[PDB]
């Protein structure tokens, strides 16, 4: 809806603090761990799929973080 | 003097040939200007006003639906149409239902259906726009006159207000004593309006990006408008319900106020209930200080007998402010202020309130100076009653260099190339480094745009990691200029 | 009756074992039951109702801050203390402002500050849980009597409405002329309550589940709370404004009526206005047809000159229906209805209005039957004055098993293991596939929860790509039951 | 805000149509496509960084889609 | 002369440079200053006082719970609610009890319960804080030439009692008969307040660390908090009894007063009664001996006939104190005091009470001096009646300079770098001796801060074992300053 | 409780004696040897576990002293 596209990387930032800062600066990192801690099966399955695709460990951890981040 | 205890101060030292220094003053900060034999001044922008706005586009926050009509046809007999579908204040949808003999129809198939409902707004959100013309800035000019009730005092007649408008941006300030001062401000190359929209909800207001404003999914209407009868994207705030392939319906989606307050994250709040008073952004100023006298040269020295009426009181950014009273004779006179040490006395410590004078003997005078990073002794009187005071200062040795580096790196992380306009005409170094910052700013821009707190840190570690593994000494590039700079910026994002 | 014209009608052919068959019926769909005797019946679940709900958690949707008071504290000595922090109506925040001599202190530093405002809720939202007991389903049975103007009408009193509870039993339903039906229904297993919450906005209501409803970012309050002033999670509906370093202020974050309708994209809407009327879900019945008379058995066969009064209309699923009228004597009689091929050799097709009957009158009757996939004569009389009616049926040869196959796969996509409950206890070939389907649905259900339309397609492409590039014959197990099934369940999701 | 965690994969779905399917079933991909059509620099940078990492032709495309999808 | 009998005496000679010498004096110690002329003085810090304090945080010691209420609720229908939970005097918690048909609800599950109790404080521990200004030190400057009954009495007025504030200056202090002594003291670098908290229990007080005081688990309260109801960390003094899965209860823990007296094992007791009197810490004085007369010049010598009235009485550090009484004619006169050997050819031994003098003949007078190790004779008067008194100072050796080395090493153990301030601008030994200490003190700081008596000895033994068995001659860098010094400081801590 | 955090290594210490020194300087050692006298079995078990790991004779006595002292 309108609550998405949240006006973050638009430039226009000064040292005056913004509208909802230190409240929306960590909300994605809190809903992503609420979502992990209430859906463990997709995190495990994304660890198997992330461990399968990827030779080196860095791209395995990258595919794990990105696959865990695309799902809400 | 209007500047003390604000925690974003940015001292400016020096002047360049013909006596002008190039500064950039912001709404949070207040810049202190120090020259060689010229009084030290204190500047702050305090008010940015957009004088007359023209509304660009009106969205609706909440609406209502009346006059619900529905029209269905047979399976093979085409598709329904009633005259509320051509009327552009009704919202409409074609769906398809089950028909048979129980519906009085025949042929037993799926027949089309339409539902229309009259759209009526009842809460608005007006996005106004202004041109860079008639955008008026207000800067107060407060000198370091040692004078009672002055230090953090943001009221009264301690300063002089000047008004930078982009058609006439010179407007010299004649203040009483100390001569005059002119400022060549460049307000067009600042915040860059024509691409920013003064959005306005009921009792609040924001300052949002213009292309951000023109692609919000919400029913809009042009600005120059009188009747609410041509809302364009009405389907973004209604919904059509067709369960079971029986009849369908339409309902309103609800008040979009708090969802828009989640959209307005990152936008800087302004206020436009009375005026259009912005309180964000910077202004580049060229400070020409030629006709700037000192107000108290060719006075004689004091005879002595000072007394302290308010104590030393160290400020953040490591300066001290004492307030002293004078009793004696010959009342227009110069305070014998020094910051010495003990025996075989050296001069260690700079004076900020330069040439402190006594005027109106029965009234205090508050002097500002800075010590070095250890023991230091303040001396005020001269032969009898020499007012020697101890003072100790913590840190301020190498940590002052890293605090200066973090002020320059934060000041370079907030401002763009304009952060290079904080010094007085470096010639080839400031111009070449600023030009490289415009190239790196234009390539770092049109990239990292729409990219948040987290994604810059992720995209910085996955370019630092491929920097450390690369060869041919590209490691000294992909770590330095794009690897840890984007990590640092990604920490400083969402100011 | 009541089911010709409704799409996704199911046909179940069986009385095997005793005289029972398991059926599973939803609100949108309908079920038609046939046997070698035991007349064809029609089943429609029309209503779920929860009787006495108990509220669980109330959420504040729109609020209002009143009586904003702030209190500041000069630096290096303590926190501010304000008397309204003791009451939990007031939302509170400790921030840290800049203080110096200019704002009434003695030291230059960064002192404390509090702000407080009384949080007053002014529109609510309440979710109510119910028990698996005291909820009453309403189901309509209607026989193929071929009554005049009874084809597909929801209105009209043609079928018996019976209401089943988990307090109930065998639940006899004596429907006249035909005997009785008993339906061993399992209402406790159908929609899995003690996991879902009956949410309630202003005039709408949804069917959301608990561990989505309990962890919502709105300020809430317990269900057993009169005088609803003590809101618990108040800091997610206000916000605090400390813009540069000056005073901080409170503002309400707005209205989440239209913001939470975005959160409900995936929830099925119910009707909590006058009683908790759920029009969604399924339930599993066991129909027992051991006491069904035929209503037309022991009537003498008819003797000629029928008359067609409504044209043969082809339904979806290819089952035509004709309304004929009888002229002649012996008015309680059967009808010589048969569909034969061209050349009139074999009797093809099947009747769905098993034992058609002229009910006592000069009133029309309705006959439903399915033709085969080519040309056919439809013959509705005895030889002096028959009615030979040509008919052609399109497709219906090899597309029928793929439509049946993918509607069985959609039936296994909507329902879980319960989709193995259309058969009459197949035993070693049905009752083991339910166990394998529920352990596969438990492994597949523990994964893939919380992901959407797009993500199941992406993971289906990934697992399919691992399967097509594997070894040791894990190709099959990695795509034929995991790779492709996830793609199909990703297409058929979001109903 | 409350407009996230949008009750998408929870079970509980029947043949009856949910609250905002066909309007909440394509708007995520539409939001991503208009995001790319407004911010085309992160697409090029994600293509170069997705090409540099990922030493097969599949996980280059996988890392490209996931990096394109985590930035809104 | 308020110096003989104190165990810590600290003789300092040399007024070199100009006529100044740095002395550092703490509360337990005295300081005796000597010169080539300029008579010998005795300095003792006697009192520190903090003038007006401001309280920082108020903890409670013992409390009281009344109005205990509770409210339980049936399973799966949410959390209970209670009107006392809205107030913040009431400590509350939630728990899970067993509930079934016996409790009167139903459903046989694990239910929710709340418990509330009003938390009233009745013993209060408040910790105050002061600024480094308005905090004065009281010093006593008592001169030698001891009159009637003044050897070590704190009682009586034999010297001046000048006060030193950081508001103050050169601090003139005129001595009656002597000249005028001035001290430029440093009361800001002395004890380093703003990390100090003047903690106050019922009748006692301590000087504790600030961050130690703020990290203290007890229910606290702001220093600016009138009507002390809104206690904050209340759950650290109450506890909740839920023994089985049945009802829970509240109980108070009890008086934490005796449990705080074990928290303070390592804090110095001050007395906060009729003022904030500190009796710990040191003070660095810049002693200036420009204007000092000897009080006894321009007199004649005696004519003989002394009489020893108090015996020889060796002070520890070997600085014997005799008391004689003169009888004669010219009453104001200089005493003929010498310390020579057996056959009086050499003068060996030093006089500390320099220029002893008889005033007001009918009053004994007492003389202090320093013999050498061994036999040394004391000659008082002239030839008709002089006193030749034996004294055997108990034979020492190198032992005196190993006691001086242990005394200065102990002074470096208590005082970190201020122990390098007994000299007079030493330069190439002293001014770098501070600096190389300050680099090593900030590294010894925060690497052994928080560890105790035992752990410094353990890490000392470890880090001298891993250096004792090392290579490339890191034996010296891991033994001579890191191992042995942490063992010595390990056995000198817990003063 | 506040019987812990005992204000020991906080700096701040001068020549005059603290609140209770020579009454709290040896209480920890007497406490951790009285605990040994009431509990020999953990001392034997920590001698065995200290002797298995710990190749050198300094790691053995170090792990024994640390494991013995870390159990109040
Ligand atoms: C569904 O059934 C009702 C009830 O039988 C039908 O309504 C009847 O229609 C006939 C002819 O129009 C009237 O003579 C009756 O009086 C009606 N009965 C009632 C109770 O109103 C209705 O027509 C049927 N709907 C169909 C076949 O679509
Ligand atoms: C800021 O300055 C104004 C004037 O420049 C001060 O106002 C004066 O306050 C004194 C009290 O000390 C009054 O006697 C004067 O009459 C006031 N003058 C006015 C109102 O014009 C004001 O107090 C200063 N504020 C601070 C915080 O220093
Ligand atoms: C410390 O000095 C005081 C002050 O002189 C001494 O007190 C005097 O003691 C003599 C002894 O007989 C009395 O005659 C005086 O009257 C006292 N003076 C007073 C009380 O003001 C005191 O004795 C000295 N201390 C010692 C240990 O001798
Ligand atoms: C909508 O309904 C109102 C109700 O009175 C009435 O004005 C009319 O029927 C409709 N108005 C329109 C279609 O403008
Ligand atoms: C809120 O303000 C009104 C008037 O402004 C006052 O009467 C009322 O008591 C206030 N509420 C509280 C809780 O103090
Ligand atoms: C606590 O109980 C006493 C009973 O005597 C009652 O008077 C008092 O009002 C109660 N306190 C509160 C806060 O209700």
């Amino acid at each position: 809806s309108v609550a998405l596209v949240p006006h973050v990387g638009m430039g226009l930032e000064t040292r005056t603090e913004t509208w909802m800062s230190s409240e929306g600066a960590w909300k994605h990192a809190q809903r992503i761990e609420t979502w992990i801690l209430r859906h463990p099966g997709f995190t495990i399955m994304a660890a198997i799929l992330a461990y399968t695709i990827g030779t080196t460990h860095f791209q395995r951890a990258l595919i794990f973080i990105l696959l865990t981040a695309v799902a809400p | 003097m209007r500047c003390i205890g604000i925690s974003n101060r940015d001292f400016v030292e020096g002047v360049s040939g013909g006596s002008w220094v190039d500064i950039v003053l912001e709404h949070g900060s207040c810049v202190t200007t120090m020259a060689k034999n010229k009084p030290t001044l204190d500047f702050e922008l305090i008010e940015t006003e957009a004088k007359q706005p023209a509304t660009l586009r009106k969205y609706c926050i909440e609406a209502k639906l009346t006059n619900t009509t529905t029209d269905s046809r047979c399976p093979t007999q085409g598709e329904p149409s009633l005259n509320e579908e051509q009327d552009k204040r009704f919202v409409c949808k074609h769906s398809m239902v089950d028909r048979g003999w129980g519906n009085g129809c025949g042929l037993f198939g799926k027949g089309g259906i339409v539902t229309c409902a009259m759209f009526t707004c009842k809460k608005n959100m007006k996005g106004k726009v202004v041109q860079p013309e008639n955008l008026e800035y207000t800067i107060v000019i407060t000198p370091h006159s040692g004078e009672e009730h002055a230090v953090g005092n943001d009221t009264g007649k301690h300063g002089k207000e000047i008004k930078i408008t982009p058609q006439s941006s010179i407007t010299e300030a004649e203040l009483t004593g100390y001569g005059t001062v002119t400022m060549e401000c460049s307000p067009r190359t600042g915040l860059d309006f024509n691409e920013m929209v003064l959005l306005q909800m009921e009792n609040k207001a924001w300052l949002v990006h213009r292309q951000w404003f023109l692609d919000l999914p919400l029913p809009w209407l042009p600005g120059a408008d009188t009747q609410g009868s041509n809302w364009i994207q009405k389907e973004t705030l209604v919904t059509f319900k067709n369960p079971h392939a029986k009849k369908q319906d339409v309902v309103v989606l609800g008040s979009q106020e708090g969802a828009m307050h989640t959209a307005l994250t990152g936008a800087t709040e302004i206020q436009m209930s009375s005026g259009n008073l912005l309180f964000t952004g910077h202004l580049k100023c060229r400070l020409r200080m030629d006709k700037l006298q000192l107000k108290g040269m060719s006075y004689s020295m004091c005879t002595g007998k000072f007394k302290v009426v308010k104590e030393i009181a160290e400020t953040q950014h490591g300066t001290i402010v004492i307030r002293v009273q004078y009793e004696g004779d010959g009342s227009p006179c110069k305070i014998p202020f020094e910051i010495m040490d003990l025996e075989k006395r050296h001069v260690l410590g700079r004076l900020i309130t330069v040439n402190p004078i006594v005027t109106e003997k029965d009234s205090p005078v508050n002097i500002e100076a800075e010590p070095p990073f250890g023991d230091s002794y303040i001396i005020i009187g001269v032969e009898p009653g020499q007012l020697k005071l101890n003072w100790f200062k913590k840190g301020s040795s190498i940590g002052q260099m890293i605090e200066t580096t973090m002020r320059g790196a934060k000041r370079m992380a907030i401002l763009g190339d304009t952060a290079w306009d904080f010094g007085s005409l470096g010639g080839v170094f400031t111009s070449i480094g600023k030009a490289l910052h415009q190239v790196f700013g234009a390539i770092y821009g049109a990239a990292f745009s729409g990219v948040s707190w987290i994604m810059k840190i992720l995209i910085g570690v996955i370019i630092t990691w491929i920097g450390m593994n690369s060869r041919s000494t590209s490691l000294s590039v992909s770590l330095v200029l794009v690897g840890v700079v984007t990590l640092y910026l990604g920490v400083m994002v969402q100011a």
